RNA sequence: GCUAAACCUAGCCCCAAACCCACUCCACCUUACUACCAAACCUUAGCCAAACCAUUUACAUAAAGUAUAGGCGAUA
RNA sequence: GCUACCUAAGAACAGAUUUAUAGGUAGAGGCGACAAACCUA
RNA sequence: CCUCCGCAUAAGCCUGCGUCAGAUCACUGACAAUUAACAGCCCAAUAUCUACAAUCAACCAACAAGUCAUUAUUACCCUCACUGUCAACCCAACAGGCAUGCUCAUAAGGAAAGGUUAAAAAAAGUAAAAGGAAACAUCACCUCUAGCAUCACCAGUAUUAGAGGCCAGCUG
C-alpha cells in the first residue's frame, strides 16, 4: 500500500492553488469547495 | 559529524573560545632597497597597474591586496634567498589548503536516541593561507620544550555552538599544504589576509571595534595550530604520542593595509580527556598588536611608510633550520 | 446547428447538422467614415447592401438586432457621429464634397449625446459611463471655504 | 540600557504595583504631535518592561504583579494610536478629500464576488507587469451560477436565524 | 503539455548544438511515431545546405577549404567543416574529400561544361549531362533537399531550355529549373549500408525502441 | 513597524523613516548555558536583525555588537477537545551579544 | 533555409480590434480599468521608458548612439581566439620570418655547466611531482589546478639563482596586466588586446638578438600567404572599437620592459584547450602585442623601420608540453608586405615529460615518466636572458 | 499530506525553504555570485526623541476628571486651523493658508502614503 | 447492584413578509495567504417508457387532456 | 507521487542495466520487448 | 551476546523518550529549545563568440560521437539581509520499501529469553546405523508506401523514413 510517495513539488504542481486557477475546471473545482464550505481550498 | 573551526571569523572573542579548543597561550609579544621593492609592489597594485574592469569596493581585496601579498612574498623570497639559503630550496605554495582534524573534550549527547552517552567532540580547520613557504627541514623552537608560563588557558562555560560554530560532517583531512609524499613537509611562514567580511571598517562602524585586533589574534590561533599540528601529523605524532620536540611555524596576517605577526610553538598534539590528565604541557601562541604598513596613497606614491612593518616581515623570513 | 433525419424520414437516425454559410472575403469603401475595409462577407449581405443601395445606408439603415455584428454596429456609430458632428475632418479642403456627402444621408440625423451610445455592449456602456463620471475627489478645504466664506457673507450683510 | 527592560528594582517580588489609569483619548487629544511621539516612546519601552516581566513570569511558574498595567498598557498604545490616525485622517480629507490612505479598487476576481483590491506599489507600469497580468479581475459566465448558489445558502442562514429569533421570543411571552 | 521544440537557435553556429529528444511524441505529448527514444545523447552540427552563398560583401563564385571531415551523429553521411573567407560552416562531404582540399563554390553558368572536380558545387546548366550529382536543391534558391543521404547519387540525365532533368536514387526524374545549384559526385560514407548491427543494443543506441513508374516531376 | 505597508525605494531616494514603532521585544531568559554577553530576545516575526540592531541602538541605548536569529516553530500537536489542532505561536528569537565588554 | 522556427519565435500579436479602424471613434478599452477584461478592446499603449537611471535594469543604447562606432571594421585579437590555419595566419598579422630553432645566443646561457640549480632533475622533479600529484587533497589534481602552479614553481626555480647573478633581482612577474596594441596590415586595422598570466617585467630591455645581416636578410624573404582561407578568420569583427597602446601600465613604472610572456592553457577539457599550433599562434601575438606597444611607447606611432628593435619572449605551455618563442620586433611598418621583417624563434613540442603516473598500475610506479630535461634547460636559458 | 496545517518556510525541500520566508522586508537586493547588497536606505531608522525633562509618564493619576470623546473631524481642524486666518484675511489663492492643490512635491505625501505609519 | 436508564432544548423544517452580502491594519492567482521590474462564447447526451429496439418518450381558473402531433404506439 | 512508456539534467556498479529528482501522455483515452497486461489495493 | 548495521546529507515529517508535574505488560499540562561560515535565495543591456569527448589522457584504442569556455562598447560603487537547522522521524504494514557519501566490522548502533515445565501436534536447524531414488522483441533478410522542409517523423531526404513478415556419485 506505499502508493503515495511524498513530496511537496508534486504536490503543490499537482493540487495547488495555481494550477486549479490555470484552467476554468479547476475554478470550478474552487468554487465546489467554498460552496460546500471546506477549510481548504486546495493545497 | 565535527564543529568547523573557521579561523577568519565573525564571531565575537573567538580568540578567547579558540584558546580553550586549541590549549594555548597567547602571549603578547615575540620570544634598503626592500624599501624600494615592497612600494613598487604596493604603487603597482593600486596605482601603476591598469584595471580593463573597475574595482569596485567589494572587489577590492579580491584584485587589489590578494596579488598585492603575492607579490611581496615572491619578490621578498626573491631577494632574501641570499641572506638565507634555506628559502632558495623552499617550497612556495599559493592559497593552498590546510587542513587539521583533532579532538579536544567530551559532550554528553542531551537529546536524541544516543541521549546520555559519551560522544567526544571532534574539531576540524579547513584554511586557505593566501601563500605559505615550507622548507624540507624544521625551524628551531623559541621557547623549550614544557616550557612553563603562569597565565592560564580560559575555559568556556558554554557549549561552543553557543559562539556561532556549527557541525557538519565531511572528510577529516589532516593536510598541510601537499600530501606526505613530498619532501617539504615542515612549515616555515605563512601569509594571510582578513576576508571582506573582517575589514575594520565594518568592525568599527558596527559596535565591535575592539574585537578588530581580535580577528587577527584569532586567524594566528586557528591557522597555525592547524599548520603545526598537521606538521605534526606528518611526522607521526597524534594525540597518545604526543610530540616529543615542539613544532614550530610563524605566520604574518594581514588586512592588506594592517600587518600583525605570530609565532606558534605546538607542544602537545594531547588534546583529548583521555590525554589531559597527565598534561601540563601547553602550546605557546606569540604575538603582536596590528601596525599599518602604509598611511595613505595617493597619486603617484605612498606616504606615512612604516619601515619596522617590513623588518618584521623579513626578520621572520631570515630564520633557518639548523 | 441542428439535426436531420438520415434520408428525409423519420424513421431513420436522427443525426446531427451544421449548415455553415459561405464567407466572401470582399472589400468595400464608406463614403462617410472614406475608407476601404476589407470584410469577410455573405451572399446575403451582398444582396441586401445592393438592396439598400449602398454600405452606408445598408449599415444606417438597418436595426441593432437585424444587423447582428459588433462590427457593423461600430460602423454604425462611426457613421453616425460622423454625421452628428457635420466632421471637417471627412474630406478636408473640400467642403462641397463633405456637404454632398452628409446632405445625402440627411435622414438619419442623431444628436451627438445619442450617437455615442450606439451599438455599445452593457459591459462596455458601464465602462464609458465610469469614465465619464471618475473624478478626482474635490479635497474638504475647499468646500469649507467655500461654506465659511458663505457665512461670512451672511455676516457682512447683517 | 538593559535595565530599563525591567521596572524599578524595589517591585520585583512584591505581587501588587499602584499602577495609575490609562489614557483615555480625549486627554490624549490635547497633546502635541511632537508629544505624542515621545509619549509613544514612553509607552513603548514600559510595555516592553512589561512583556519582558509577563514573560518571566510565565517561566517562574508564578502568577503576575499586576496583569492590569498590561491592559492598560496596551489600552493606551491603542488610544495613541488612534489618535494619530485621526490627525492623519482629517489632514487626508482635507489636503486631497481621500478616505483610505492606501488606493484600491472594488474589482471582481474569478470567483465572481466584489473584492475590495488594495493596490501594491510597483516600478513598472501595469500593462507591462508579467505577474500582475496573470491575475483575473474578470469573472467568466460559468461562475453566476455559483454566485447564485452562494445567495441563496446566504438567504437560508439569514432566514433560519431571523425565523430563530421568533421563536425565542414566543418562548419568552410564553414564559413571562 | 509544455512542448518546447530545441528547434530554436536563430544564427548559424558552427559549433555543435545540445539537442533534445522527442521520444516519437507530439507536441501534445501523445506517441505519433512508434519505436523512438532514449538513445545515446548527440549534438547538432548545423549544416549549410545552401552550398554556394556570398559571404557578406562579396559576390561570385568563390573558393572553400576543407579543415576536418568530421562525422556527424545526427544523419548517416559525415561531415566536412569548411572554411572560406572569413566564415566556416559545416556541409555535407561527398566521398573523396580530404582535409585539406579546395572546393569552388560556383554560381556562373558557362556556355560550354565545366569539368568539374569530384566535390564541388554548380548550377546545372553548368555541368556535363550524364555525370553523378548529389544535393539538389528544387527552386533557385530553395537549399539542397535531396540526394543527401550516405554514398547516394544521381545522374543529370538530360536538359532543356532552363531546365534539368534528375534521376534521384529511386529512379523517379525531376524537372528543376537550370540555375539551381547541386554539388556534384556522390556522398561519403560509402558502404554505410554494408553494415552488420550485429546485436540489438546498436538498435537502442541509435535512439530507437521496440514497436509494438511515376510520371518526372516538374517544379517550374 | 509591522503589518505596515512600506514605501518603495527608488534608487536615489530618501531615507526610509519610522516615526512611531509597531512591534515590541521581550527578553527571555536563556534556557540554556550561554555566554556571558549574550542577550537572548523574543523579536516578533517581521523584525529582522538589522531592525533589531537599530531598535536597541535607537530607543534602549544598548551597543549592539552581533545578532543571531533563530526562528522558533510552536507545537501544532495539542488538540481541542474537538481533536483539532491548536498551534502555540511561532516566534522569532534574537541572540545579542554587547559591545565593549 | 532559414534557422528556428515558428513555435519558439516570439508569438505575433493577434490583429487588432476592428474599432481602430473606423475614423470617427475613440476605442472603449480595458485601459480605464487597470486589468484585462476579454468583452473589452485591447489598448494601445505608448512606447514606456523609464525616466529616471537604475543600474541593473539599464538597457544600453543600440550600436550606433555609442560614441565610438567606427564604420570601418577592426579585427581584435583577445586572448580566447583559436585561430585557424596555426602559425601561418600569425606569422602574416605579424608580417615575420620564423626561425625554428633558438639562436645561440640564448641557449649558450646555459652552455657551461656553472648556469645550473644544483640537482636540477631532483628539483625539477619534485616541482612536475609536487604540482601534478602532491598539491591537492584530491588524488589526482585537475589540469586548471596544476597548469599555473607547473609554471610558477619553474620560475621559483629559476628565481632562486639571485645568488650566482645578481641581475636578476632587477626583474618581477605581474599577473592581471593586460596591454593593447593595433595595427594596419595591408587593408584592414587590427588589435590585439592582452591578457594572460605572468608578464615578467624588467628593468632593463633585452638585448637584440639578430644582426643587421639577418634583419637586413628578411627583405628577400616573402611571407607564404594562403588562400581560400582570408587571413582573418577566427578574430573578432568588432565595429566598436578604440584605437589605443596600452602597455598594460601607467607611466613611470618602475620595472617596465616586458620580459617573458607566461602564457598557459589550464582548461580541463580537451576541446576547451587551444591546439599546441594556435597556441604558438597566441604566442606570437601576444608577444608581438606587448612588444609592438612598447614601440609605440618609445618611439610614437611611427611606421618606421626601429634602430634599437624590442625583443620579447614567452613560453606558452599546456601543462607538460612546453611551446617556447623568441620575438624580434624590428619594423613598426606593418602595413607593407616588403621591407624588414620581424623575426621569431620557435620550439615546438618540447614536452619535459612524457606522461605522469599519478596511481601505481599493476608495474609503473607513481611519478613522472618520459622526464627530459633539455626542455627545463631552455625554459632557464629563457630566464636568463639578459643576466 | 496535511492541508490544514500553515504552509510555513520550513516546510519544502530545499529550493521551497530558500524562497518563502517570514514577514520580513527586503533591505536590498541580491547580486552575481548571490552576493546580497544591503541598501541603506530601506532600513528603517528609528527617529526616536530626547525624553529628558519630558513630564509624561505611561499613566494617568485617578485624580484626572472624566471628559467626552470629540473625535477630529476635518470640519473641526479646518475651523481652529483655518479659520481665523481666513476670517483675518477676508476682513481686510487658496495656498496661502496651508493648503497644498497637489503634493507631489512634497517629502510626506498623504495620498497615496509614502511615510511609514 | 453494577452496566446502564430516563430527561428538554440546542437547533432545525415548512410558509409568509422582505430583493441579500461583501475594505480595522497586513497578506492573498508565484509553490494562494509571498512588499517591489519589459485570454469568453460552439445543439446536452443518455438513463428510462415503448414490456426488445432502431423514429419517438412530460421537465390562478377555464377552454381541455379539446384541436393537434405520433413506429397514428408508447405517448406528447 | 504506484505502475507503463517518454523527456530534461544527474548518479551508481557495464548493460536491451539499475536508479533518485522534476516534467509529459487520461478513459470513445493512454501506455505496452502485446500479458486484450497496467493506468493510486 | 548480536551487529547486512551505523553516522550524515537528500526527500519526507513538523516538536513526536528535553526539564517540571500528573493521570495511565508495568499521553496530558507548563516551560525551554534548532543561532550561519554549510545549504537555499543570484546575475545590466545589446551585439558577437563557442570545429578538436570522457576514460590517471600519455601513447594506443575506438564508436553509440559526448557533461562544462567568451569578447566588444555602454551602465555600475552600496555591501553580509532573508529562510532551513530539533527528535527515537518517512511510505506502508498492522511483511516490507527508500536516493547518495563515508565506515566495511565498527570508535557506531543494539538485545533473540515475562517466569516455569520440557506432553502431543506443527515450524525451523543439526545428527543418524545399514541402504542409497527403492510468446513477444530483435540484429540480418524480404515486401509495400513515401521525391519532401519550419510542433513529431525531422532541424532528417530513398544507403533515408514509416508500416508489415520471419552412467557413476551423494543425500531422512
Ligand atoms: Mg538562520
Ligand atoms: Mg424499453
Ligand atoms: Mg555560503
Ligand atoms: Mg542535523
Ligand atoms: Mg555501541
Ligand atoms: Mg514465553
Ligand atoms: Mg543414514
Amino acid at each position: 500500500g506505499n502508493e503515495y510517495q511524498p513530496s511537496n513539488i508534486k504536490r503543490k504542481n499537482k493540487h495547488g492553488w495555481v494550477r486549479r486557477l490555470s484552467t476554468p475546471a479547476g475554478v470550478q473545482v474552487i468554487l465546489r469547495r467554498m460552496l460546500k464550505g471546506r477549510k481548504s481550498l486546495s493545497h | 559529524m565535527k564543529y568547523m573551526v573557521y579561523p577568519q571569523t565573525f564571531a565575537l572573542n573567538a580568540d578567547r573560545w579558540y584558546q580553550y579548543f586549541t590549549k594555548t597561550v597567547f602571549l603578547s609579544g615575540l620570544p634598503a632597497a626592500l624599501r624600494a621593492v615592497a612600494c613598487d609592489c604596493l604603487l603597482q597594485e593600486h596605482f601603476y597597474l591598469r584595471r580593463r574592469r573597475r574595482v569596485h569596493r567589494y572587489e577590492e581585496s579580491e584584485v587589489i591586496s590578494l596579488p598585492f601579498l603575492d607579490q611581496l612574498v615572491s619578490t621578498l623570497v626573491g631577494l632574501l634567498s641570499p641572506h638565507n639559503p634555506a628559502l632558495a630550496a623552499a617550497a612556495l605554495d599559493y592559497r593552498c589548503p590546510v587542513h587539521f582534524y583533532w579532538v579536544r573534550g567530551e559532550e554528553i549527547i542531551p537529546r536524541g536516541h544516543r541521549r546520555g552517552r559519551i560522544d567526544d567532540l571532534r574539531y576540524q580547520i579547513d584554511d586557505k593561507p593566501n601563500n605559505q613557504i615550507r622548507i624540507s627541514k624544521q625551524l628551531a623552537e623559541f621557547v623549550p620544550l614544557d616550557y612553563s608560563v603562569p597565565i592560564e588557558i580560559p575555559t568556556i562555560k558554554c557549549k561552543p555552538d553557543k559562539l556561532p560554530l556549527f557541525k557538519r560532517q565531511y572528510e577529516n583531512h589532516i593536510f598541510v599544504g601537499s600530501k606526505t609524499a613530498d619532501p617539504c613537509c615542515y612549515g616555515h611562514t605563512q601569509f594571510h589576509l582578513l576576508p571582506d567580511k573582517l575589514r575594520r571598517e565594518r568592525l568599527l562602524r558596527q559596535n565591535c571595534a575592539d574585537q578588530i585586533e581580535v580577528v587577527f589574534r584569532a586567524n594566528a590561533i586557528a591557522s597555525l595550530f592547524a599548520w603545526t599540528g598537521a606538521q605534526a601529523m606528518y611526522q607521526g605524532f597524534w594525540s597518545e604520542a604526543d610530540v616529543t620536540r615542539p613544532f614550530v611555524s610563524q605566520a604574518v596576517i594581514t588586512d592588506g593595509k594592517y600587518f600583525s605577526f605570530f609565532c606558534y610553538q605546538l607542544n602537545t598534539l594531547a588534546l583529548t580527556t583521555q590525554a589531559d590528565q597527565n598534561n601540563p604541557r601547553k602550546n605557546i601562541c606569540w604575538g603582536t598588536q596590528s601596525k599599518p604598513l602604509y598611511e595613505t596613497i595617493e597619486d603617484n606614491d605612498v606616504k606615512g611608510f612604516n619601515d619596522d612593518v617590513l623588518l618584521q616581515i623579513v626578520h621572520f623570513l631570515l630564520n633557518r633550520p639548523k | 446547428l441542428g439535426q436531420i433525419y438520415a434520408n428525409n424520414d423519420k424513421l431513420s437516425k436522427r443525426l446531427k447538422k451544421v449548415w455553415k454559410p459561405q464567407l466572401f472575403e470582399r472589400e468595400f469603401y464608406s463614403e462617410i467614415l472614406d475608407k476601404k475595409f476589407t470584410v469577410t462577407v455573405t451572399m446575403r449581405t451582398l444582396d441586401l447592401i445592393d438592396e439598400a443601395y449602398g454600405l452606408d445606408f445598408y449599415i444606417l439603415k438597418t436595426p441593432k438586432e437585424d444587423l447582428c455584428s459588433k462590427f457593423g454596429m461600430d460602423l454604425k456609430r462611426g457613421m453616425l457621429l460622423r454625421l452628428a458632428r457635420q466632421d471637417p475632418q471627412l474630406h478636408p479642403e473640400d467642403p462641397e464634397r463633405r456637404a454632398a456627402i452628409y446632405d445625402k444621408y440627411k435622414e438619419f440625423a442623431i444628436p451627438e449625446e445619442e450617437a455615442e451610445w450606439v451599438g455599445l455592449t452593457l459591459e462596455e456602456a458601464i465602462e464609458k459611463q465610469r469614465l465619464l463620471e471618475e473624478k478626482d475627489p474635490v479635497p474638504l478645504f475647499k468646500i469649507y471655504v467655500a461654506e465659511l466664506i458663505q457665512q461670512l457673507q451672511q455676516q457682512a450683510l447683517s | 540600557g538593559l535595565e530599563e527592560f525591567f521596572d524599578d528594582p524595589k517591585n520585583w517580588g512584591q505581587e501588587k504595583v499602584k499602577s495609575g489609569a490609562a489614557w483615555t483619548c480625549q486627554q490624549l487629544r490635547n497633546k502635541s504631535n511632537e508629544d505624542l511621539h515621545k509619549l509613544w516612546y514612553v509607552l513603548l519601552k514600559e510595555r516592553n518592561m512589561l512583556l519582558t516581566l509577563e514573560q518571566e513570569a510565565k517561566r517562574q511558574r508564578l502568577p503576575m504583579p499586576s496583569p492590569e498595567r498590561l491592559d492598560k498598557v496596551v489600552d493606551s498604545m491603542d488610544a495613541l494610536d488612534k489618535v494619530v490616525q485621526e490627525r492623519e485622517d482629517a489632514l487626508r480629507l482635507l489636503q486631497t478629500g481621500q478616505e483610505r490612505a492606501r488606493p484600491g479598487a472594488w474589482r471582481r476576481d474569478i470567483f465572481g464576488r466584489i473584492i475590495w483590491h488594495k493596490f501594491k506599489q510597483w516600478v513598472i507600469p501595469w500593462h507591462l507587469n508579467k505577474r500582475y497580468n496573470r491575475k483575473r479581475f474578470f469573472a467568466l459566465p460559468y461562475v453566476d451560477h455559483f454566485l447564485r448558489l452562494e445567495r441563496e445558502k446566504r438567504a437560508r442562514i439569514k432566514a433560519r436565524k431571523e425565523n430563530l429569533e421568533r421563536k425565542k421570543a414566543k418562548i419568552l411571552l410564553k414564559k413571562f | 503539455a509544455n512542448f518546447v521544440s530545441w528547434k530554436s537557435r536563430t544564427k548559424y553556429t558552427i559549433t555543435p548544438v545540445k539537442m533534445r529528444k522527442s521520444g516519437g511524441r507530439d507536441h501534445t505529448g501523445r506517441i505519433r511515431v512508434h519505436g523512438i527514444g532514449g538513445g545515446h545523447k548527440q549534438r547538432y552540427r548545423m549544416i549549410d545546405f545552401l552550398r554556394f552563398r556570398p559571404e557578406e560583401t562579396k559576390s561570385g563564385p568563390f573558393e572553400e577549404k576543407v579543415i576536418q571531415v568530421r562525422y556527424d551523429p545526427c544523419r548517416s553521411a559525415d561531415i566536412a567543416l569548411v572554411a572560406g573567407g572569413s566564415r566556416k560552416r559545416w556541409i555535407i562531404a561527398t566521398e573523396n574529400m580530404q582535409a585539406g582540399d579546395t572546393i569552388l563554390n560556383s554560381n556562373h553558368i558557362g556556355r560550354m561544361a565545366v569539368a568539374a572536380r569530384e566535390g564541388d558545387a554548380h548550377p546545372l546548366g553548368a555541368l556535363p549531362v550524364g555525370t553523378l550529382i548529389n544535393n539538389v536543391e528544387s527552386e533557385p534558391g530553395r537549399g539542397a533537399q535531396y540526394i543527401r543521404a550516405a554514398g547516394t547519387c544521381g545522374v543529370l540525365l538530360r536538359k532543356v531550355n532552363g531546365t534539368a532533368i534528375i534521376q534521384l536514387p529511386s529512379k523517379r526524374q525531376m524537372q528543376v529549373l537550370e540555375t539551381c545549384v547541386a554539388t556534384v559526385g556522390r556522398v561519403s560514407n560509402v558502404d554505410h549500408n554494408k553494415r552488420v548491427i550485429g546485436k540489438a543494443g546498436r538498435n537502442r543506441w541509435l535512439g530507437k525502441r521496440p514497436n509494438s513508374l511515376p510520371p518526372m516531376k516538374s517544379y517550374v | 513597524a509591522r503589518n505596515v505597508v512600506y514605501p518603495l525605494y527608488r534608487l536615489g531616494g530618501p531615507q526610509l523613516r519610522v516615526f512611531r514603532t509597531n512591534f515590541f521585544i521581550q527578553l527571555v531568559r536563556p534556557g540554556v548555558a550561554q555566554p556571558e554577553d549574550t542577550v537572548q530576545f523574543r523579536i516578533p516575526m517581521e523584525m529582522t536583525r538589522v531592525d533589531l540592531r537599530n531598535y536597541l541602538e535607537g530607543i534602549y541605548n544598548v551597543p549592539v555588537a552581533a545578532v543571531r536569529t533563530r526562528v522558533q516553530h510552536g507545537s501544532n500537536k495539542r488538540r481541542d477537545h474537538r481533536n483539532v489542532r491548536i498551534k502555540k505561536p511561532d516566534y522569532k528569537v534574537a541572540y545579542v551579544q554587547l559591545a565593549h565588554g | 533555409y532559414e534557422w528556428g522556427v515558428r513555435s519558439t519565435r516570439k508569438s505575433e500579436p493577434p490583429p487588432l480590434d476592428r474599432v481602430y479602424e473606423i475614423p470617427g471613434l475613440e476605442p472603449i478599452t480595458f485601459a480605464g480599468k487597470m486589468h484585462f477584461v476579454p468583452w473589452l478592446a485591447r489598448p494601445i499603449f505608448p512606447p514606456w521608458d523609464r525616466g529616471y537611471k537604475d543600474p541593473r535594469f539599464y538597457r544600453s543604447p543600440p550600436l550606433h548612439e555609442h560614441p565610438l562606432y567606427k564604420d570601418q571594421a577592426c579585427y581584435i585579437f583577445h586572448h580566447r581566439c583559436r585561430l585557424l590555419e596555426g602559425v601561418k595566419q600569425a606569422l602574416w598579422l605579424t608580417k615575420t620570418k620564423l626561425i625554428e630553432g633558438l639562436p645561440e645566443k640564448v641557449l649558450s646561457l646555459v652552455d657551461d655547466p656553472r648556469n645550473h640549480i644544483e640537482n636540477q632533475d631532483e628539483c625539477v622533479l619534485n616541482v612536475i611531482s609536487h604540482a601534478r600529484l602532491w598539491q591537492t587533497t584530491e588524488e589526482i589534481p585537475k589540469r586548471e589546478t596544476y597548469c599555473p602552479v607547473i609554471v610558477d614553481n619553474l620560475i621559483q626555480l629559476c628565481k632562486s639563482q639571485i645568488l650566482k647573478h645578481p641581475s636578476l633581482a632587477r626583474r618581477i612577474c605581474v599577473q592581471n596586466s593586460t596591454f593593447s596594441a593595433t595595427w594596419n596590415r595591408e587593408s584592414l586595422l587590427l588589435q590585439v588586446r592582452g591578457s594572460g598570466g605572468a608578464r615578467l617585467s624588467t628593468k632593463d630591455p633585452l638585448p637584440t638578438i639578430a644582426s643587421r645581416e639577418e634583419i637586413e636578410a628578411t627583405k628577400n624573404h616573402v611571407l607564404e600567404t594562403f588562400y581560400p582561407i582570408s587571413p582573418i578568420i577566427d578574430l573578432h569583427e568588432c565595429n566598436i572599437y578604440d584605437v589605443k597602446n596600452d602597455t598594460g601600465f601607467q607611466e613611470g613604472y618602475p620595472y617596465p620592459y616586458p620580459h617573458t610572456l607566461y602564457l598557459l592553457d589550464k582548461a580541463n577539457l580537451r576541446p576547451h584547450r587551444l591546439q599546441p599550433d594556435q597556441l604558438r599562434a597566441k604566442m606570437i601575438l601576444f608577444a608581438f602585442g606587448s612588444a609592438l606597444a612598447q614601440a609605440r611607447l618609445l618611439y610614437g606611432n611611427d611606421a618606421k623601420v626601429l634602430e634599437q628593435p624590442v625583443v620579447v619572449q614567452s613560453v606558452g605551455t599546456d601543462g607538460r608540453v612546453f611551446h617556447f618563442l623568441v620575438f624580434q620586433l624590428n619594423t613598426t611598418d606593418l602595413d607593407c608586405n616588403e621591407g624588414v621583417k620581424n623575426l621569431a624563434w620557435v620550439d615546438s613540442d618540447q614536452l619535459l615529460y612524457q606522461h605522469f603516473w599519478c596511481l601505481p598500475v599493476i608495474v609503473e610506479p607513481v611519478g613522472p615518466v618520459g622526464f627530459k630535461p633539455e626542455t627545463f634547460r631552455k625554459f632557464l636559458a629563457l630566464y636568463l636572458h639578459g643576466a | 499530506a496535511d492541508r490544514m496545517s500553515k504552509w510555513t518556510s520550513k516546510r519544502g525541500p530545499r529550493s521551497f525553504r530558500g524562497r518563502k520566508g517570514r514577514g520580513a522586508k527586503g533591505i536590498g537586493f541580491l547580486t552575481s555570485g548571490w552576493r546580497f547588497v544591503q541598501i541603506k536606505e530601506m532600513v528603517p531608522e528609528f527617529v526616536v526623541p530626547d525624553l529628558t525633562g519630558f513630564k509624561l509618564k505611561p499613566y494617568v493619576s485617578y485624580l484626572a476628571p472624566e471628559s467626552e470623546e470629540t473625535p477630529l473631524t476635518a470640519a473641526q481642524l479646518f475651523s481652529e486651523a483655518v479659520a481665523p486666518a481666513i476670517e483675518k484675511d477676508f476682513k481686510d489663492n487658496l495656498e496661502k493658508y496651508g493648503f497644498e492643490p497637489t503634493q507631489e512635491g512634497k517629502l510626506f505625501q498623504l495620498y497615496p502614503r509614502n511615510f511609514l505609519r
